[PDB]
């Protein structure tokens, strides 16, 4: 009861990754776990139905092992009030939202550490080393983030094409940073990883600004190791992936501890391994 | 109220110590940027030999960590007096009878000694059982130091796993690493080898390595890269092996660890951290 906790999480493979459960057996099988997502029934109703789902990646794993090692037993569902966390007309949404407004007693994902997220929410020790990160095509002159190009994009002609995704840590991080930079920017804002990859490789953008975790796993996957993050994975505003949990929370004392417990006998090591090497 | 008793340690590039000028003050100098060298009386020991008393002198003390230092002081509004580790330990956690101590940094901040350890101090579990860490103010990890030309390909090279008195390596005593070997099974050869070659210091390790007797020293890599960059017989072999974070250190009651903790955040957030990168840690190569 007070040891069985709603967790929330959100799909950002391959820290999170969501399949379909089998018809038959309606059963999570192999290396997943079971995660319900609220779907509507349609757009004049706020009726909805949960969907049974299947989770799975590295995170997933660390929340196997927190729970076995913490002793509590979950409820995970996935959070669909948007996505990682942005903070609207002062109220936040996203994972951040669920766990501020009480309906999940954490969150586990790819969810950024930041100082602002931190004023309403608890964070674990950093469990995943993250920033912002720069993907480009191989040989691609720019230094980092404070390269002129992406400063001053106008004292280029043509200027550099570059955007992110936006409402999470990496947008906010740049509209608080570098002003013309971000209002520039959002002309190319990109619905998610997957197509601002496609459009680096077929020439549409010039550079993809993004969480460093990420993209420094797709550099490793990609079809020809033809994109890269610039400076061999160089990371601007070094943090890592936290586990949110409310203020106060009694649970963080021992999930602090058995994250560092797992760090510290290698346990991680074998996780990254598992779940975020690729050829290039 | 009070000012913070801030203890700290010898670790360039994150903590120099210079003696103070005849006149008892820092003598002025300047960054490789050209601004002002913040400099901060810090209290220490004058002898640093094992078993010897620990009176103490007013010296100088400046470096990455010194900076932040100051950067928190003026940010959450207190003062303080910093000195230097009376036993020149980080700190772990040993067996006495059947008690234990912590030695070192720890064992000031637990035993009120300090108020707040500020230095390059490995969050750890052993750690974090005791004391309060900061969200890390550093990301790093272990890497190794070898004199230029010796040829080690890392934490897996038959030389350091099947040792032998012909290929010595060794790390700092009291230190994280010293915890990190002793804690992991896998690593008992490793660690039994070490323990008959452990250095006091940092320095008299890699003095040591520079020396040609000591043939690798495992240790923190932004000591290390920083050593290689200035100092060009010796280079860093095999890339992190493992990667660990440092922490401001408090007490697990401190009234200033929730704001230490936001200003690490900011400050990483606005560039700041990555200004003291640019002046302490990378600007040589
Ligand atoms: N991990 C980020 C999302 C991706 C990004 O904005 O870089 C967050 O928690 O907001």
């Amino acid at each position: 009861d007070d040891n069985h906790l709603s967790i929330v999480t959100l799909e950002e493979r391959p820290f999170v990754i969501v399949e379909d459960i089998d018809p038959l057996t309606e059963t999570c099988v192999r290396n997943t776990v079971p995660c319900r997502k609220f779907v509507k029934i349609n757009n004049s109703t706020n009726e909805g139905m949960n969907v049974k789902k299947c989770c799975k990646g590295f995170c997933i794993d660390i929340l196997k092992k927190l729970s076995r090692t913490v002793k509590f037993t979950y409820d995970l569902y996935l959070v669909t009030n948007g996505k990682h966390g942005k903070k609207v007309n002062n109220v936040w949404n996203g994972m951040i939202g669920e766990v501020v407004y009480q309906r999940a007693v954490m969150a586990v994902g790819s969810l950024t550490i930041n100082e602002e997220r931190s004023e309403v929410v608890d964070f674990s020790v950093p469990f995943v080393e993250t920033g912002i990160s720069v993907m480009v095509s191989r040989g691609t002159q720019v230094t980092g983030l404070s390269d002129k190009k992406f400063q001053r994009p106008h004292d280029y002609s043509p200027p550099f094409r570059f955007g992110t995704v936006p409402n999470g840590s990496t947008e906010r991080n740049i509209r608080n940073n570098y002003p013309y930079m971000h209002q520039y920017m959002t002309r190319f804002n990109q619905r998610g990883v997957e197509d601002a990859l496609v459009s680096l490789k077929t020439g549409k953008l010039d550079a993809f600004i993004y969480d460093a975790a990420v993209l420094n796993y797709m550099a490793r996957k990609d079809e020809g190791c033809k994109l890269v993050t610039i400076g061999s994975g160089y990371i601007f505003a070094t943090t890592g992936y936290g586990i949110a949990l409310q203020k106060g929370s009694p649970w963080k004392r021992q999930i602090d501890l058995a994250l560092l417990q797992f760090v510290g006998d290698g346990e991680m090591e074998e996780l990254e391994t598992l779940w975020l090497t690729g050829i290039c | 109220s009070t000012r913070l008793k801030i203890v700290t340690i010898h670790q360039e590039p994150f903590v120099y110590v210079k003696p103070t000028m005849s006149d008892g003050t820092c003598k002025e100098e300047f960054t490789v940027n050209g601004d002002p060298v913040k400099k901060v009386i810090c209290t220490g020991p004058n002898d640093t030999s094992p078993g010897s008393p620990r009176h103490t002198v007013p010296q100088c003390c400046y470096g990455f960590c010194i900076d932040l230092l100051i950067k928190l002081a003026r940010t959450m509004n207190f003062t303080y007096e910093v000195h230097l580790v009376a036993d020149g330990k980080f700190g772990t956690q040993e067996r006495v009878s059947n008690k234990k101590e912590w030695n070192g940094m720890m064992g000031e901040l637990l035993s009120g000694q300090a108020d707040m350890i500020v230095a390059p101090l490995t969050i750890n579990n052993e750690r974090a059982q005791y004391i309060e860490f900061s969200k890390p103010f550093k990301y790093q990890g272990l890497t190794i130091l070898v004199k230029k030309g010796t040829r080690i390909t890392g934490i897996n090279d038959p030389r350091l796993r099947n040792p032998s008195d012909k290929f010595i390596y060794a790390t700092v005593k009291q230190s994280s690493v010293d915890i990190y070997f002793r804690r992991q099974v896998e690593l008992s050869t490793m660690y039994r080898h070490m323990e008959k070659h452990n250095y006091e210091s940092a320095a008299e390790a890699i003095q040591a390595v520079r020396d040609n007797k000591l043939h690798a020293f495992i240790w923190d890599s932004a000591v290390l890269e920083f050593e290689a960059s200035q100092k060009c017989d010796l280079v860093t072999t095999g890339e992190l092996f493992f990667r660990s974070g440092f922490g401001i250190g408090m007490r697990k009651d401190s009234p200033w660890k929730q704001n230490v903790s936001l200003s690490i955040l900011k400050s990483h957030e606005n560039g700041f951290m990555e200004d003291l990168d640019k002046t302490w840690v990378r600007y040589q190569e």
